[PDB]
């Protein structure tokens, strides 16, 4: 369990997938030439989870870049690491997507899904041990959704033995680009049912709630949104680029964090909620597990029952200190946790705080109040489809009404599930 | 790449063609010659010789040759191959059943020949844009005949529509309505989205905002040439944000019958004055709501939206456009079905809205086109479906039709399916 | 003070005795098993991924369906516009000319007329 | 749509065909050889609608001139102007045909058409884009009204897709006296409500009540009478020699003017009124649209409604103020045009003034007013047809009397249609 | 010759090796390289020599990750083992023991027991195995299970002694380590003589009571284990009286088959760093020995009865002065002994003195003591473990990921009724 193949589909993907690969770059002294210039042994223990040693002391992060339209490839190139990634790795089309989840996953993906599992198979045969993957992508779009549902399940087929991992952006009406979001975030979530093993649910939602309503931004904008997002996911991915002993690979978290195959959906949480221009003690740090003003899906905590939790602390702070406030968060918070799951909060403390902070908290959290996100999306999913609005354009593409339908129901029984759980009793 | 043609049909079709080829040259730095001295996005709307010459995909189609003549002679006349700029003797004498049948089926597979040495050469067909007005003989009965062979020809490829609605101010033919109902019904199911312009709100516009006395048609088709300018924008150049053919349908269009956009355009401001100072974009988004600065005459007030995209143009930063959205998100005025969870797609390109120099339309530094599906464009319809009615009831004029091969039972199936179209503007602005 | 103490053992680095402080109060496999075991879990292991990318392949198949009948429909829609044009076009070409047929037999009917009226003209005159 | 064939049948077509070849001659700049002397592009811009250009810079009229007697053929010939025509268009008989339409129709003119037929084919043929013909023509005599309608169906079988129109002088007794003028119009009507697409009534009773009552002329003559024709031939087809939008050809002046087949008979109007030895305002001029003494066709407007109207404004003046103006005329005047036909009313603004005035208007209605001249050509022919007076002259040439009780009927019948649609409401 | 072939399973297996032996080379005076400057013999029971006079562990170190080996393969004792004696896979068993016994351990058990083979070779007289694994890994679970199956197969009558880490919370690593926990102990019972069990958490409170340790690490924890497994094999590699040869062990400790889990005492635990302190008597380490505070695992002997005690001294003991610590003893406490066992101690003195790594965190002292003692006591580890397993289990909580290696849900139903009957047989026995 050593090498990570990343993939960043459409223009959500790429640009949340662009932000990430600098973040860790800068965490693990690593310069927009690939060359390291740093000054701890830390921070190359496991440079080779995320990037290939190339010809002379540089570093290629082990990414393919994915988009049916040419704009996203070229302002990632542009962009501050551009240069960073194997030009080989970037595969685009021509044609677009057309923000239509029928024409990623059966029309114009279809044809330039070869494309891509040609690059990532490259990719794959070079790792000495392949833990699995890691998809970047919007639920909302054409491509991010569409296409990188197929890419899972085309992925899924020749890696069949490999862990599955998306971070996956849900769509609000907060912050839209179409009008069939919810059409096209019900389609993918089905799929994400059943092809993956681990999904970050990051919402657009949350994400603007916190810009607007924490960090007083009065119009935030995607800068705004991808600040917060790029600073979760070097929280969330701390235990597979640093040494350490808990989750320290992407099947190890998987079965510490999954009780039920099909409840494999995860509330990310940070703390401390910055802004992109500019404190916090260790019992500051730990109740922010419960505050959903911290949490980047637009559920509360308080509103389930955290399933199994992963608290990530980063930076110069006293373990035992951590120790005994996370105690304290799970004895004083017992309502908050399933009883038939003993000791079900595993806690890790990294040394290297995230980029521009000095301290930080980051939580995966597997709450079934994350059926909320799900109720949110199906509430919208139904005020359309009751009246068939917009149905021709995937109907057009050679879709059945009855995908659409299946695809509902999966996801009510999913919430029906979170419920199920929350309701659980230990006295059967 | 992504490549689209443009289709000018009848006089109509072929002036408003002169105006935007005119500014897309000027936008692009291309002079008349064809010759340009990096985007390239432009390259959807022109093809390259190997002389390094840039060449409109475009066919200009007339019935009668005075119109397309003026191109062919004008200062563009080396722009353009003379085997694109198509013309037969006869016109259609403000006939639909002259232009579809009688004059147009023999001339019909000669531009249709000339349209596919066109899509030959692309190597991404989006689809075309086909310009046309509803009352001419031509406009009308042409393009019905070959919005027809063209779904022959291209299955499903999408066709997109810039279509002028009649206005008694200019109008040209008192049987106007007629050609406007039955070109609609035959062109329904064969168009994929129509963006129609009421001559009678380019005409007070230029009025009231240009300070024009009596507006010609070269007033109306200069004005008309900068929104048809700003919805291509997205195509021909590479900005902030992008919106190709397939993203106007899929984002505007709930239901295949309804695709027919409002246009609204902001600033519109006379070449003259200078103390105008620049307009913000929270003040031209504003302007967008006003059924001042609508391009077809109807209240949005009395009807719903189901989809609003914004196309941006020049000066422009996201986060000014998304606090100026927002304010409009709390308009009670400014009502949006139930169905419809979200209505905005944005879209931001930074070339300026360049004018033509000499023109009545002042250098501004942001502009901003709206293109909104509401229920209220049924009023443009009614207005129409009226006329017909009371010039039908009597017959008057049908005789005209039906000498050239037409049966009456086509004004009927016509006039059925536009009060069905009415009947559905009305369902679809319903409640669950 | 009622306790044995009984000598064990005492060795170089070592010395051992047992302490009595009271008396008591009442006086394989096989690698053929080891073998079938582990293969009937390997065979377990293999059937589920086998029935999985039984199902993967059947999705394959809905996507080469789905890709099938957008094809059929576009190619369908060609057809009925084809069809329905054609009729359109020779209906009102036999319209147009059974009209035009219609004012040139009126014509005709009138000229006959004319050659007769032209007859009794002839026959009033001279006689 | 760019040549029009003008034909001139019998003394008075020849007349005021003449006429109309001078007024139109003056005003694109042609002098009587064929010579352009002009200054305006716009007076050779559509020159190619009524002249053929001839060897070196030479405009000939495309116009067939015809007559059953040479007399008025030498009239012109000799006239003002005469020496522009091409020579071998002059088609003329030598017996005449007595002021009857029996021997225009079927005898003297049946023997002359085929004559006539060779030189419009000769014209026709050399169209790049033949708009159709333009007959001037009498109704009340024998040549124009029997020979000028056996014309058009001769013409119509063989070019049965081109526009047939004609400029039709009607009959009064105040101006000729031959009796039987109601039996030759009654047997020409019939003929035109068939088979023409367009026929602008010009009345000799409206014509000479101008020039009585308005030009004050004590005595009028058929120059004073043909002063007014030939400024409202002028007017008329300003919109198809001149650059324009609308009404710019034969085909869409029908299409925006005639509803209804048989109801295509005009009642052009004039502003000013002048005498051959002579400017009015924009609301000056728009008013007599209204105005009875401004019709050529002797009917009131205010009896009646307006299916279409085509107004036509020559000379330097503000569009923007014309536009004002018919907009005031039929917003006031709203009880006057039929509600079933929308925005009826087409207004086109020409710089170039008909020759002598500096501003002009002119009016091509469909009224179903144009009813009371088609009543008085009734009533004066059921006066002579009860009593079965003059049947002889027709009877004689081969006709028989059901021929005049189809007229009469065809003609009751197109009263009865304009005043059914008169009648009709929107309801 | 006695000699005992050690395997350190995994992760923890692994690290306590590292601890284990570095204090063997301590004790012998033998050097990182091998060498040794050369009392008595006895550690060749432990230690092999080769030709050039290097003295090496007889041990297998095995894991399906390389990491913790590597450390080993490169650390300040890589030349005291061969390369061949440290066998790992490329991935792990992710904290599974479905994945460690049935999927990934199945393809590296024969080169293992081909290894211990080639050791096994190299012995006259061949007692057994010592083997070091944790209850709550994928390897220290499902792979220990997998080699103690295939050793009763390949090594008959050979004696089998564990060393195995209880899970605990503070140091945890995986949430389903009840279900490891319960999966091993029951497919390892049978082929197991005596297991000496260690609880995470009772050596963490040690660490943190009497070394002063704030955040105790696996260095500090197992450089303690350390110490306790050298006072118990103290006897096998010197010339000892009591538990001379492993054989003994069952003897002295174990009655019945299933109930060999001794709980394992130690004392005196003094902090290196601590002022200059006054020695330990003989009866104050004693009495240290019967206090819930020293032992390796969290139960109360005083809800227990003892069928067997061990007490092993080390340093400057004298016989005279155990005798009067353990009558002292006897004559407060009450010490109760199930009714068919007599109730009394088992004495040995290893006179080689306690030794402590320099630099570590224990202070060299003069004498120090582990006691050994089979008690009923130790059935509440077992039934923490086990209702922990039962509420995930009720749920079928995780179990999905040990049915996708292979495994079925009746080896969950098996292996939890099998402990449940261990917890009667510690009820049956301590009965009268
Ligand atoms: N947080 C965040 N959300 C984004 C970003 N860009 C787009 N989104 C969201 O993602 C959804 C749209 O999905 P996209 O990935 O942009 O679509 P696409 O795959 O590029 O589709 P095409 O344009 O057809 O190629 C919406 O709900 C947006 O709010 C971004 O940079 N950050
Ligand atoms: N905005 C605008 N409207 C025009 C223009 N030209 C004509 N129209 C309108 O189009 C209608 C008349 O149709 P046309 O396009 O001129 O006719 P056509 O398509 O050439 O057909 P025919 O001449 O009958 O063969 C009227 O409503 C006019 O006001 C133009 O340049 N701009
Ligand atoms: N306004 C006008 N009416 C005329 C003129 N000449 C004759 N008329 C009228 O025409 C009618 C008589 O018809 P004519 O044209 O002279 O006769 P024709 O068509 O030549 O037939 P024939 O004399 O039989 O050869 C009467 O209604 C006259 O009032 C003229 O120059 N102007
Ligand atoms: N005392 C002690 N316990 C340890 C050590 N390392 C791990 N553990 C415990 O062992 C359990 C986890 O099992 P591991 O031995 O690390 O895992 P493994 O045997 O390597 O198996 P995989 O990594 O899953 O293949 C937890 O209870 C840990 O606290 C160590 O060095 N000392
Ligand atoms: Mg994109
Ligand atoms: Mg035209
Ligand atoms: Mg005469
Ligand atoms: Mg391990």
């Amino acid at each position: 369990m050593r090498e990570i193949v990343h993939i960043q589909a459409g223009q959500c993907g790429n640009q949340i997938g662009a932000k990430f690969w600098e973040i860790i770059s800068d965490e693990h002294g690593i310069d927009a030439t690939g060359a390291y210039h740093g000054d701890s042994d830390l921070q190359l223990e496991r440079i080779n989870v995320y990037y290939n040693e190339a010809s002379g002391g540089k570093y290629v992060p082990r990414a393919v870049l994915v988009d049916l339209e040419p704009g996203t490839m070229d302002s990632v190139r542009s962009g501050p690491f551009g240069q960073i990634f194997r030009p080989d790795n970037f595969v685009f089309g021509q044609s677009g997507a057309g923000n239509n989840w029928a024409k990623g996953h059966y029309t114009e993906g279809a044809e330039l899904v070869d494309s891509v599992l040609d690059v990532v198979r490259k990719e794959a045969e070079s790792c000495d041990c392949l833990q699995g993957f890691q998809l970047t992508h919007s639920l909302g779009g054409g491509t991010g959704s569409g296409m990188g549902t197929l890419l899972i399940s085309k992925i899924r087929e020749e890696y069949p033995d490999r862990i599955m991992n998306t971070y996956s952006v849900v769509p609000s009406p907060k912050v839209s680009d179409t009008v069939v979001e919810p059409y096209n975030a019900t389609l993918s979530v089905h799929q994400l049912v059943e092809n993956t093993d681990e999904t970050y649910c990051i919402d657009n939602e949350a994400l603007y709630d916190i810009c607007f309503r924490t960090l007083k931004l009065t119009t935030p904008t995607f800068g705004d949104l991808n600040h917060l997002v790029s600073l979760t996911m070097s929280g969330v991915t701390t235990c597979l680029r640093f040494p350490g002993q808990l989750n320290a690979d992407l099947r190890k978290l998987a079965v510490n964090m999954v009780p039920f195959p099909r409840l494999h959906f995860f509330m990310p949480g940070f703390a401390p909620l910055t802004s992109r221009g500019s404190a916090l003690t260790v019992p500051e740090l730990t109740q922010q597990m419960f505050d959903a003003k911290n949490m980047m899906a637009a559920c509360d905590p308080r509103h389930g029952r955290y399933l199994t939790v992963a608290a990530i602390f980063r930076g110069r702070m006293s373990m035992k200190e951590v120790d005994e406030q996370m105690l304290n968060i799970q004895n004083k918070n017992s309502s908050y946790f399933v009883e038939w799951i003993p000791n079900n909060v595993k806690t890790a403390v990294c040394d290297i705080p995230p980029r521009g902070l000095k301290m930080s908290a980051t939580f995966i959290g597997n709450s079934t109040a994350i059926q909320e996100l799900f109720k949110r999306i199906s509430e919208q999913f139904t005020a359309m489809f009751r009246r068939k609005a917009f149905l021709h354009w995937y109907t057009g593409e050679g879709m059945d009404e009855m995908e659409f339908t299946e695809a509902e129901s999966n996801m009510n029984d999913l919430v029906s599930e979170y419920q199920q759980y929350q309701e659980a009793t230990a006295d059967e | 790449m992504r490549e689209c043609i443009s289709i000018h049909v009848g006089q109509a079709g072929v002036q408003i063609g002169n105006a935007c080829w005119e500014l897309y040259c000027l936008e692009h730095g291309i002079q008349p010659d064809g010759q340009m001295p990096g985007d390239d996005s432009f390259n959807t709307f022109f093809s390259e010789t190997g002389a390094g010459k840039h060449v409109p995909r475009a066919v200009f189609v007339d019935l009668e040759p005075t119109v397309v003549d003026e191109v062919r002679t004008g200062t563009y006349r080396q722009l353009f191959h003379p085997e694109q700029l198509i013309t037969g003797k006869e016109d259609a004498a403000n006939n639909y059943a002259r232009g579809h049948y009688t004059i147009g089926k023999e001339i019909v597979d000669l531009v249709l020949d000339r349209i596919r040495k066109l899509a030959d050469q692309c190597t991404g067909l989006q689809g075309f844009l086909i310009f046309h007005s509803f009352g001419g003989g031509t406009g009308s009965g042409f393009t019905s005949l070959l919005m027809e062979r063209l779904s022959v020809d291209y299955g499903k490829k999408s066709k997109l529509e810039f279509a002028i609605y009649p206005a008694p101010q200019v109008s040209t033919a008192v049987v106007e309505p007629y050609n406007s109902i039955l070109t609609t019904h035959t062109t329904l199911e064969h168009s994929d989205c129509a963006f129609m312009v009421d001559n009678e709100a380019i005409y007070d516009i230029c009025r009231r905002n240009l300070d024009i006395e009596r507006p010609t048609y070269t007033n109306l088709n200069r004005l008309i040439g900068q929104i048809v300018s700003s919805i291509t924008a997205s195509l021909r150049f590479d900005g902030a944000l992008n919106v190709d053919l397939t993203e106007f349908q899929t984002n505007l269009v709930p239901y295949p019958r309804i695709h027919f956009p409002l246009v609204t355009y902001a600033p519109v401001i006379s070449a003259e004055k200078a103390y105008h100072e620049q307009l913000s974009v929270a003040e031209i988004t504003n302007a967008c709501f006003e059924p001042a600065n609508q391009m077809v005459k109807c209240d949005p007030r009395h009807g719903k939206y189901m989809a609003c995209c914004m196309l941006y143009r020049g000066d422009v930063v996201p986060k000014d456009v998304n606090a100026a959205i927002a304010t409009i998100k709390t308009k009670r005025t400014i009502q949006f079905v139930d169905w419809c969870p979200t209505g905005f797609k944005v879209g931001i390109n930074y070339q300026p809205p360049t004018v033509v120099p000499g023109g009545d339309l002042a250098k501004v530094q942001r502009a901003v086109c709206m293109l909104s599906n509401t229920t209220a464009i049924a009023e443009a319809w009614a207005r129409l479906d009226h006329k017909f009615d009371l010039m039908y009831a009597k017959r008057a004029f049908v005789h005209w039709y039906v000498g050239e091969g037409m049966e009456e039972g086509e004004f009927s199936e016509a006039r059925e399916d536009l009060a069905a179209l009415e009947k559905d503007y009305e369902e679809v602005g319903m409640d669950s | 003070a009622d306790m044995e103490v009984i000598e064990l053992n005492k060795a170089t680095s070592g010395q051992s005795w047992e302490v009595i402080l009271k008396p008591p109060s009442f006086d394989d496999p096989s690698l053929e098993e080891i073998q079938k075991k582990l293969e009937a879990a390997e065979e377990r292991r293999k059937y589920q991924e086998a029935e999985l990318l039984k199902h993967l392949a059947e999705k394959r198949e809905h996507e080469r369906e789905v890709i099938q009948k957008a094809i059929e429909e576009n190619n369908n829609f060609i057809k009925m516009a084809k069809e329905k044009l054609a009729q359109k076009m020779e209906s009102n070409k036999e319209n147009r000319e059974a009209h035009l047929a219609a004012m040139l037999e009126r014509l005709q009917e009138k000229d006959k007329h004319a050659e007769e009226v032209r007859k009794n003209k002839e026959l009033k005159e001279e006689a």
